[PDB]
RNA sequence: CUCGAUGUCGGCUCGUCGCAUCCUGGGGCUGGAGCAGGUCCCAAGGGUUGGGCUGUUCGCCCAUUAAAGCGGCACGCGAGCUGGGUUUAGAACGUCGUGAGACAGUUCGGUCUCUAUCCGCCGCGCGCGUCAGAAACUUGAGGAAACCUGUCCCUAGUACGAGAGGACCGGGACGGACGAACCUCUGGUGCACCAGUUGUCCCGCCAGGGGCACCGCUGGAUAGCCACGUUCGGUCAGGAUAACCGCUGAAAGCAUCUAAGCGGGAAACCUUCUCCAAGAUCAGGUUUCUCACCCACUUGGUGGGAUAAGGCCCCCCGCAGAACACGGGUUCAAUAGGUCAGACCUGGAAGCUCAGUAAUGGGUGUAGGGAACUGGUGCUAACCGGCCGAAAACUU
RNA sequence: AAAUUCCUUGUCGGGUAAGUUCCGACCUGCACGAAUGGCGUAACGACUUCUCAACUGUCUCAACCAUAGACUCGGCGAAA
RNA sequence: CAGGUGGUCAGGUAGAGCAUACCAAGGCGUACGAGAUAACUAUGGUUAAGGAACUCGGCAAAAUGCCCCCGUAACUUCGGG
């Protein structure tokens, strides 16, 4: 509980699912191109969660051409459509950086 | 007509607005005010408007100043301060008893946010005043953070005053100029301000209207 | 506990953790203590803890006193006498007094006991 | 963020491999560049039988950051190499294709033919 | 740095009375039927046999 | 002047002033079509970059820029720093000297001392004053600070021009630099947090732990502090002006910005914006509170003593802090600690049990441990108290 | 064009985005030179000099942490 | 008085070691203290993105680092490197 929880209360988003550090995620993302909206899709491993509510992020991140890339999205923002999960993982971690010096075979995670 | 509040620096939270950008913002707690005086410029000089703000117990309030709040028929509050006004058109909206509440400012409005800054105790002249300091190494002999130079030579042969130096840095009255009000929340006495508001959470705040806008 | 905002007591942090340490074991042992008064002040959320651990007295609140003191004679006290004693106390299980300052040094003494 | 003195990889088939920055454009003495800006660039590897040298200064845009951006809805990306594009003066690329995926801050940086071209543009 | 020239009587004098102790404040005591005088810090250790009065 | 010592080049740090102006601002003339300029006049508010080479100053060069200004202050600044150069003792080269040695010729190496007394400067207190003693809120005489600027778009491919080119004035959008506040985000830090792990010693042993090894090391990390982060700012409107442009108008039948008089007019000046500010000794204003005793005397605008309102020390503390000060609280109390529940950080404890020959792995169980943030709770300490603190009159 | 070249940052080539230093030559050697040795040389150098990879708080540009001081209290108590 | 002073004895676990870390036997806590999150100074530690842009000069810091097995250039006085 805090001081501030009823300021965000009328601003939390219900029905975003559990996911933990390690789990593989689809992220859908809306996107303004012009006069388009059009809705992409991030695919990738979850290696971050900071909590703390309405101000709450998390980390995704997947391996495009030979180039890692990370997105970070508040949990709770409004330009997230939904999110799908795909694979549950196995890590014993919480913050997951090593990944980050990681390629190709070695950066595969457990299916618990 | 420059509106004016006194209320409570509550933290920052953030919060999204209809085009899905965050914004931060800070939470002032506008509370209920009330007038207890008002300045004429027939008796007072000048022309302004007193504020009481704060919940005070009446036995921690002295006998002077309970006398004070007797004569204008209010119970004794914690603070105290004054919205002053410009010399046309005084106090033909304010009343000694008036009870002023959040809602005073719309949305979209910009407010002037004024506070007392955060005590940073003895400061050096690098965190005070923005100095570079000396290197950190090609021989440089304990001079690092110190100041440098605090002049010229025998001509003049003395220091010139307003010269940056080591001192206290903090607990200034600050101002904070054009925030813009994102959401007046009229059920719990909250604005949200976007942007940033001098002081510590807990720490006394003055809202006033922008007059640059 | 709030860790020490400032200069840590006996020079490092190492030996403050000593320190702590054993003025609890000589705490429990004698039932009051004579020391300076900024090492009575910290000693006293960091004693009243270990009250709370034989307060609920299982093995796991008996293996975590022991990460703290180096002594089973005072560990057995604690669980066996001091513990069940302050069954009926919700927190506050000590008390310093204010003693006159020692001629050498002009160092604030203070005592610090167990309630009853 | 980019300064003088940093090295980028190149991300196009100009012929480079590595370029060094000399200036950030947009202002006098203006520190660091993002995705989006424009780099001033010397050739320091570059691939044998190509059409840019060793030597050439060129003119190039960051496509590619290590240090996250922030993106105006909250959130940020994030890469694992620094990249750049040697460009045209009318910021069209001197190459014909992109090499890995790009940031989409170019979008309003006006670099539409980088955007075609561009394998995946986050 | 050293000093450039002695100060006179009046300047030394001015600086040396402000090193001074500063007395305490002195509240009473009745323990085993005898007047006391302790400092208030020291009240409750007064009341309970915990300060020697010499 | 100084030889019973006034430390000499460049750089670094921190500056301050001048205008003979580099940019931005206002003008006159032009061999000023436009766009660009040339030249002169006014103008010092802010701005005035990063590198390569050289001990360098200077200079050349690279890439930018609205621009990369020139000088003074012991060629500002070594009780602020540096020591590449000059300018001790070593050694070498060329040259001169019979030689010892010499060289505004070269070369490599070569101790940078000091606890701040006074004035000055940045901060912060104590005292007294402000004609009773106090408390709250304020006026602003007079100061401080701040002041930069670009690109694209619309007007408009219009005005101008044979063409190529290409506007003024007005309107809008997004920048760079600098600065202030702040901690929601991101990023850093983390010495009483959690976990993993190596060596060794110890807790009798197993198990579970601890001491030490840079916090042993490694992966994280709430709070505070912070920038690499987030927000905001230099807005607009006047007043009097500079160069310049006039109006009416003589002396001097015309004419003339001037001699009487009246206008226009710039980032400079004064207001407006932000901050300090009645020790502003001309010590201010509006209010509220106490509004009271007793003794001695050489009867004095006397000297005591005791109080009121009020304050202070003590005490519990603080995101206030070098000391001091300021702020909160003191039992009618949530002030700190404990305690209980949340938030968050870590990541699945111990014991038992099952699986495996074992190393280990599943279950019990989003477990256990835990500091800063939020809330309840009267358990511990805020106490059974000391010190200060209120008035001649008179004149109109 | 040198531990020697004043003029001088000589000129040309190389290296750099840019090189008064460096390497390669040229010869116009102010003022080179054969045991005060001449020109080379593998190995070796806490020697002088220039370049590269790696690496980093040296720097852009600083921010935080702990200890010893400075700071408060008590004791002793100098100096130029 | 943090300097200097020849020789003999020299245990355990790890280790190549009389190095180093922890310990035994045996010694010691060595002579001003107690507090306190000021600047600043010293000694340590860490640092996003960049990586010598620093400076007279990579000065200092960081980096490399062990054991076994592959593999190794110009040049050379035939040893080396
Ligand atoms: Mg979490
Ligand atoms: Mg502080
Ligand atoms: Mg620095
Ligand atoms: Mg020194
Ligand atoms: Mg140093
Ligand atoms: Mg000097
Ligand atoms: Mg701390
Ligand atoms: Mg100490
Ligand atoms: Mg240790
Ligand atoms: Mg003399
Ligand atoms: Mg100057
Ligand atoms: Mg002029
Ligand atoms: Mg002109
Ligand atoms: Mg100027
Ligand atoms: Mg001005
Ligand atoms: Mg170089
Ligand atoms: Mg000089
Ligand atoms: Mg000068
Ligand atoms: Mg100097
Ligand atoms: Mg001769
Ligand atoms: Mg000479
Ligand atoms: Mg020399
Ligand atoms: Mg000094
Ligand atoms: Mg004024
Ligand atoms: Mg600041
Ligand atoms: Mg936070
Ligand atoms: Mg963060
Ligand atoms: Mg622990
Ligand atoms: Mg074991
Ligand atoms: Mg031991
Ligand atoms: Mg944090
Ligand atoms: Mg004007
Ligand atoms: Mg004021
Ligand atoms: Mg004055
Ligand atoms: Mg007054
Ligand atoms: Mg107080
Ligand atoms: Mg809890
Ligand atoms: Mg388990
Ligand atoms: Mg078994
Ligand atoms: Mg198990
Ligand atoms: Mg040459
Ligand atoms: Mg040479
Ligand atoms: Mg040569
Ligand atoms: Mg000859
Ligand atoms: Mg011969
Ligand atoms: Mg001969
Ligand atoms: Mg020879
Ligand atoms: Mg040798
Ligand atoms: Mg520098
Ligand atoms: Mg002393
Ligand atoms: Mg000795
Ligand atoms: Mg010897
Ligand atoms: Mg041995
Ligand atoms: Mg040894
Ligand atoms: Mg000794
Ligand atoms: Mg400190
Ligand atoms: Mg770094
Ligand atoms: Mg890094
Ligand atoms: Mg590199
Ligand atoms: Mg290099
Ligand atoms: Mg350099
Ligand atoms: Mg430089
Ligand atoms: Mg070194
Ligand atoms: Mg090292
Ligand atoms: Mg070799």
């Amino acid at each position: 509980m805090n001081r501030l929880d009823f300021v965000d209360k009328p601003s939390l988003r219900d029905d975003i699912p559990a996911f933990n550090p390690g789990d593989t995620i689809n992220v859908h993302v809306k996107v303004i191109e012009g006069a388009k909206e059009r809705l992409q899709v991030f695919k990738g491993v979850v290696i971050r969660r900071q909590g703390g509510g309405i101000r709450e992020t998390f980390t995704v991140r997947k391996e495009s051409y030979g180039v890692g890339v990370e997105r970070t999205f508040p949990v709770h923002s409004p330009n997230i459509d939904h999110i799908e999960v795909v694979t549950r993982g196995d890590v014993r971690r919480a913050k997951l950086y090593y990944l980050r010096e990681l390629r190709g075979k070695k950066a595969k995670i457990k299916e618990k | 007509a420059r509106k004016g509040i006194l209320g409570t620096k509550l933290g920052m939270t953030q919060v999204f607005d209809e085009s899905n950008r965050v914004v931060p913002v800070t939470v002032v707690k506008a509370g209920p005010n009330v007038v207890t005086r008002i300045r004429t410029p027939e008796r007072d000089g000048y022309s302004a408007v007193q504020l009481a703000y704060g919940e005070i117990s009446p036995r921690k309030v002295n006998k002077p100043l309970t006398g004070q709040y007797t004569a204008a028929g209010v119970n004794p509050r914690r603070y105290l301060a004054e919205l002053r006004l410009d010399d046309s058109d005084a106090a033909t909206e304010y009343q000694v008893g008036q009870e002023l509440t959040a809602e005073i400012f719309a949305d979209g409005s910009y407010v002037d946010v004024t506070g007392t800054s955060k005590g940073k105790g003895f400061a050096g002249t690098m965190k005070r005043h923005g100095f570079r300091g000396q290197g950190a190494s090609h021989g440089a002999q304990a001079v690092h953070r110190r100041p440098g130079s605090i002049g010229g030579c025998a001509t003049p042969a003395r220091v010139f005053k307003g010269t940056r130096m080591a001192g206290r840095m903090g607990n200034d009255r600050v101002t904070v100029l054009n925030l813009l009000v994102h959401k007046v929340d009229a059920e719990n006495g909250v604005l949200l301000i976007k942007g940033a508001v001098p002081g510590r959470t807990g720490g006394l705040v003055m809202v006033r209207s922008a007059i640059k806008r | 506990p709030k860790p020490t905002k400032g200069p840590r007591l006996g020079g490092s942090s190492s030996h403050q953790k000593a320190i702590l340490a054993n003025l609890a074991t000589s705490l429990f042992e004698h039932g009051r203590i004579t020391t300076t008064e900024p090492k009575a002040r910290a000693l006293r959320p960091y004693a009243e803890k270990l009250i709370t651990h034989a307060k609920k007295g299982a093995l796991h609140n008996r293996r975590e006193v022991l990460k703290k003191l180096r002594d089973k004679d005072v560990v057995h006290t604690l669980f066996a006498e001091i513990g069940p004693f302050f069954a009926d106390r919700d927190g506050g299980y000590t008390r310093i007094i204010k003693i006159e300052a020692r001629k050498g040094d002009n160092a604030p003494m203070a005592v610090i006991e167990l309630v009853r | 963020v980019i300064q003088q003195e940093s090295r980028l990889k190149v991300a196009d088939n100009t012929g480079a491999k590595e370029i060094l920055c000399i200036r950030v454009l947009g202002g006098s003495s203006r520190r660091y560049a993002g995705i989006g800006d424009v780099i001033v660039a010397t050739v320091k590897d570059a691939i044998p039988g190509g059409n840019v040298k060793r030597g050439d200064v060129v003119k190039a845009v960051v496509v590619r950051t290590v240090k996250e951006r922030r993106r105006p809805d909250g959130s940020y990306i994030k890469f694992d190499e620094n990249a750049a594009v040697i460009i045209k003066p009318d910021n069209d690329p001197r190459g014909t294709r992109i090499f890995g995926p790009v940031g989409r801050e170019l979008r309003e940086k006006r670099f539409m033919k980088i955007i075609s071209l561009a394998p995946e543009v986050l | 740095a050293v000093p450039k020239r002695r100060k006179s009587r009046s300047n030394t004098r001015s600086r040396r009375s402000q090193w001074k102790a500063a007395k305490t404040e002195l509240v009473g005591v009745t323990v085993a039927g005898h007047a006391h005088k302790v400092p208030r810090r020291l009240l409750k250790a007064a009341r309970l046999g915990l300060i020697d009065f010499d």
